[PDB]
């Protein structure tokens, strides 16, 4: 009874609970709840929504299919987080 | 074994000497296809875009985790709660 | 092909500044962009500054003019004393 | 005659020839002076210079003699104009500065 | 060096030296330039046991070709002994000629033991210190054994060798073997890049298919145990006259025939009645359904529907892959499931059909996926089925495998994928496999067939393989054919 895909995982929760840690750490906090895991998921995805969808405007006015880096710079420096070492 | 908060401490100097990636790769590059199938169908993406992609990722959220935290010792705290991140998130004009 | 970079000039400058030293490629990209972008900026900003003046030439007025107002503080100060010199010296010889 | 360039009758070493052409071809007025070439060709050798000399202090203070990324983050950051003009830049592969808050540091 | 660089030259030149094109064109050029103006008949048992007859020509073609000095290799096909043929040459150094050791048997990981197994029942009292293990044992076993200088045979696999290089790379060595060579077929393989620094006298290749995709990864091969003798493909891919086919008239590969006769030494199974049976096949054509004849319409004419050569071979497999195609929910395992599958239509009937008659199936399929659709019509039909396909592990793999090859077993149909890990599965107590989908590799799709048709079997074993029509799965089996058809004229004339 499993010909269909009933087996798969959600991608947000691929950014595991260590790794957020991991960034809290570098951040330099000493003391991490429970919720903050959700939260941050929450706000990746947003932030990655604006970027990605700025990003693929671009590639799509160039007429082309693939995203290249420099199509996401130029995406990066419109909302205003310019980026140095990946050209241009 | 080891008092708490040692281990912390010895993290947080682990964590600021290095210069490395912090969430997984292949994760990370995963997300950004999925959460990028809903603009448009059958993009393509390099290394280097995903890669640009990442090390924004990472600078984005550890500059909010030091605001988070400097929230939550503003409030006579140590631990960091979404009350802190969504504070710190709706003062820098995002939320 | 044939890709403008200002590499060999950054370089020019590292071994005229620390004559033991040297530049990993992923840090020569990013001293690269760099330039580029400080030179758009100052750029844009001569540009923004001669449309204003209902003035049609870019020239090292304005181009002074932006410096003083993108670079803060002693950056400035020091980077208008060594454009006035250098100027002066390329139209004395 | 012989010719030799702008950049050698200027003093400089950053092109005068290159910033010319860009400031011509780049749509920024209609037509350019003949002394803003060098004047930017100056300025941006000071910047050039000024943060590369920051750099390598800070790579000969980790007993390295090749300037990376870490050590243009930690030279920017550590000098606090250079960091109010590259303020919203983020340098790629440059880590963080160290910094532990006071208040966390146990008794 | 040159001793040897030039000794081998006119050597060429003596057995059979019609080459003429590469032996003169190659900087060889000036040192050839000064000679310009010109047997364990019995099968022996210095090694323990007895050598069937056809097996001794093998070992003194390496002896020859030792006592020659030069690299081989040789193409025994699987299950002819391959590993005694192989450590029976290294008991003539130690005997004959009494050089024991060093030399690696770089292997894959599933016969990493099993030579060692192989090798003391033919020749005891050997130095084998198979290199193994975690970090940890592995890394102490280095410098009392590795670094102790005191090993004849070293047992290591292909990703060990790619890790343990530093330990290896000091070592002199003067022979290094590899088992199933192939791959090493792509020379910028990074396993073939780090084999290039190490030092060792000759090579020893073991393969049964050399040509698989292509003839220039031939020259990837003998720019292994010769680079000095090749050192170019231009000069053996262009040069054979774009493969021979449109500028030949059966002569350039007249003179190919002999070019690497003294190089390989391939031996049939006809020549011997192990299997003793020959084999069947069909290329039943399925008339394409009606729901996939919507897909692939739709496919053409313009989700993520990338790669569209390939995902029209989904349409030609089966549409429940494109997750929408069956109905909607709820879901149910009906017969609907079989309505909307050319192939499982046709495929239906003809599982029945072996039913009655007591034959068991192998069912060998491409996208493993595709497997749990087959499952599910399994769990339909009531029959008795066990999986072994990729993400199981080994133990889970022969405790499916025993179900199947058990004695008085009852299992009817048992799923694999086209590739199913190494030869050394053991499928010769079944009658019937069946190849659901092509693939690009007849090779790919020749060993697996040899799963069932593997020593031992004594019933006719049948094997079908089902092509979609007026599709792309028509141009895939051509292009298999003809890589298929390159073997025969390239190799399959010699002996
Ligand atoms: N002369 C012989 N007498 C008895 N058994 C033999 C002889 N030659 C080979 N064999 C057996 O036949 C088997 C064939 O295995 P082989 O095809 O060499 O394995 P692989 O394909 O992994 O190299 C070997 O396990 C060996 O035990
Ligand atoms: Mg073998």
């Amino acid at each position: 009874a499993k010909r269909h895909r009933k087996v798969l995982r959600d991608n947000i929760q691929g950014i595991t609970k260590p790794a957020i840690r991991r960034l809290a750490r570098r951040g330099g906090v000493k003391r991490i709840s429970g919720l903050i895991y959700e939260e941050t998921r929450g706000v990746l995805k947003v932030f990655l929504e604006n970027v990605i969808r700025d990003a693929v405007t671009y590639t799509e006015h160039a007429k082309r299919k693939t995203v290249t880096a420099m199509d996401v710079v130029y995406a990066l420096k419109r909302q205003g987080r310019t980026l140095y070492g990946f050209g241009g | 074994r080891y008092r708490p908060g040692t281990v912390a401490l010895r993290e947080i100097r682990r964590y600021q000497k290095s210069t490395e990636l912090l969430i997984r790769k292949l994760p990370f590059q995963r997300l950004v296809r999925e959460i990028a199938q809903d603009f448009k169908t059958d993009l393509r993406f390099q290394s280097s875009a995903v890669m640009a992609l990442q090390e924004a990722s990472e600078a984005y959220l550890v500059a909010l985790f030091e605001d988070t935290n400097l929230c939550a010792i503003h409030a006579k705290r140590v631990t960091i709660m979404p009350k802190d991140i969504q504070l710190a998130r709706r003062i820098r004009g995002e939320r | 092909t044939r890709k403008e970079s200002y590499a060999i000039y950054v370089y020019k400058v590292l071994k005229q500044v620390h004559p033991d030293t040297g530049i990993s490629s992923k840090a020569m990209s990013i001293m690269n962009s760099f330039v580029n972008d400080v030179f758009e900026r100052i750029a844009g900003e001569a540009s923004r500054l001669a449309h204003y003046n209902k003035r049609s030439t870019i020239t090292s007025r304005e181009i002074q003019t932006a410096v003083r107002l993108l670079l803060p503080g002693e950056l400035a100060k020091h980077a208008v004393s060594e454009g006035t010199k250098a100027v002066t010296k390329y139209t004395s010889a | 005659a012989k010719a030799k360039t702008r950049s050698s009758r200027a003093g400089l070493q950053f092109p005068v020839g290159r910033v010319h052409r860009l400031l011509r071809k780049g749509n920024y007025a209609e037509r350019v002076g003949a002394g803003a070439p060098v004047y930017l060709a100056a300025v941006l050798e000071y910047l050039t210079a000024e943060i590369l000399e920051l750099a390598g202090n800070a790579a000969r203070d980790n007993k390295k003699t090749r300037i990376i990324p870490r050590h243009l983050q930690l030279a920017v950051r550590n000098d606090e104009e250079l960091n109010k003009l590259l303020g919203r830049v983020t340098i790629a592969q440059g880590g963080v500065l160290p910094n532990i808050q006071s208040v966390l540091l146990p008794k | 060096d040159l001793e040897g660089t030039t000794k081998r030259f006119e050597h060429l030149l003596s057995l059979s030296g019609l080459f003429k094109h590469f032996i003169e064109s190659k900087k060889f050029r000036q040192v050839l330039d000064v000679l310009e103006e010109n047997q364990f008949r019995e099968s022996p048992a210095y090694v323990n046991g007895q050598l069937r007859p056809y097996q001794i020509q093998g070992v003194n073609w390496l002896v020859s070709l030792h006592k020659n000095k030069i690299a081989g290799i040789l193409a025994d096909e699987m299950g002819l002994g391959k590993t005694l043929q192989t450590i029976s040459f290294l008991g003539y150094l130690r005997y004959i000629e009494k050089i024991p050791g060093p030399f690696l048997v770089i292997a894959p990981k599933s016969t990493l033991n099993n030579w060692l197994r192989e090798i003391n029942r033919w020749t005891p009292d050997v130095n084998a210190f198979i290199l193994q293990g975690d970090k940890e044992e592995r890394a102490e076993l280095i410098q009392k054994k590795l670094l102790g200088c005191d090993f004849d045979v070293v047992i290591a696999s292909y990703e060990i060798i790619i890790r343990e290089k530093s330990p290896l790379k000091k070592i002199n060595w003067e022979y290094i073997i590899i088992d199933e060579a192939h791959r090493i077929k792509n020379e910028e393989s990074m396993l073939s890049q780090v084999l290039r620094e190490f030092t060792s006298r000759n090579r020893l290749l073991i393969t049964g298919t050399p040509l698989q995709n292509n003839l220039h990864e031939l020259w990837a091969l003998l720019n292994f145990l010769l680079p000095d003798i090749f050192s170019d493909a231009q000069d053996f891919d262009d040069w054979f006259s774009s493969e021979s086919t449109e500028e030949d008239q059966d002569k350039i590969v007249k003179q190919l025939h002999t070019v690497l006769q003294p190089f390989l030494l391939r031996r049939i199974k006809s020549d011997v009645e192990t299997s003793l049976l020959p084999k069947k096949e069909l290329n039943l054509y399925v008339g394409m359904s009606s729901m996939q004849k919507k897909w692939y319409k739709k496919i053409l004419e313009k989700t993520r529907l990338l790669n569209i050569m390939m995902q029209l071979r989904k349409c030609c497999n089966h549409p429940y892959l494109f997750d929408g195609a069956e109905p909607g929910p709820p879901y149910t395992t009906d017969e609907h499931l079989v309505y909307n599958a050319a192939k499982l239509q046709v495929l239906d009937k003809l599982l029945k059909k072996l039913k009655e008659e007591g034959s068991r199936v192998l069912i060998f399929s491409q996208m493993s996926r595709l497997l749990d659709i087959l499952e599910d019509y399994c769990y339909f039909r009531n029959y008795e089925y066990c999986r072994i396909d990729g993400s199981t592990a080994h133990e889970d793999r022969i405790q499916a495998i025993d179900d199947y090859n058990a004695p008085d077993s009852k299992k009817f149909v048992f799923l694999l994928t086209t590739r199913a890990g190494g030869l050394g599965i053991n499928l010769t107590s079944a009658d019937v496999v069946v190849l659901y989908d092509s693939d690009w590799n007849p090779q790919a799709d020749l060993q697996a067939m040899d799963r069932a048709h593997r020593i031992g079997q004594k019933k006719q074993v049948k094997v079908f393989r089902l092509v979609t029509d007026n599709s792309v799965e028509e141009k895939i089996l051509e292009r298999a054919t003809q890589k298929l058809r390159l073997d025969q004229l390239v190799i399959q004339n010699r002996t």
